[PDB]
């Protein structure tokens, strides 16, 4: 009589199945072509 | 019900979530630049 | 006969609750190689 | 009548996070063959 | 009276992750002339 | 097997 077999209480996985870890970005924007401003 | 739990609602196929962000992209081409004054003087 | 409700719960805690950042730090900068070619 | 059922859960293709989808193809730029030596 | 096997009322659906976008080749474009003009 | 298996 006490509850008719809750099927996985509709689902177990809580926080598991959420954000896992911060990203590192496609690439921290690659600096342009720097170097020598040859002159003088 | 006469089948606790019971077959239930099918579906755990897994939506084909969008592929992660692009790989290392780049405007296809070589950053060429013509040189400088040629004949020195 | 009964069968109770032992079931583990929490599935809603993982409803595709992605947290991995979408966009941050994208662009860069340093690119003035010889722009100061200055004669 | 038939206490139970769902022995196989409905239709779980994976029940979680199937294989990752086709990663976008990042464009391929090339190096910076910028200013070159100017013998002239 | 069958079993309650499988998953909560049948399976818990989900979403296939996404493969991190295929790389490319970062860089820059230009005309790599050896000299703009002889002096 | 009346109300639950000693765990929720």
């Amino acid at each position: 009589p006490g509850s008719q077999g809750a099927p996985g209480l509709q689902g177990a996985p809580g926080a598991p199945g959420s954000q896992g870890a911060p990203g590192l970005q496609g690439a921290p924007g690659a600096p342009g072509s720097q170097g020598a401003p040859g002159l003088q | 019900q006469g089948a606790p739990g019971l077959q239930g609602a099918p579906g755990a196929p897994g939506s084909q979530g969008a592929p992660g962000l692009q790989g290392a992209p780049g405007a296809p081409g070589s950053q060429g630049a013509p040189g400088l004054q040629g004949a020195p003087g």
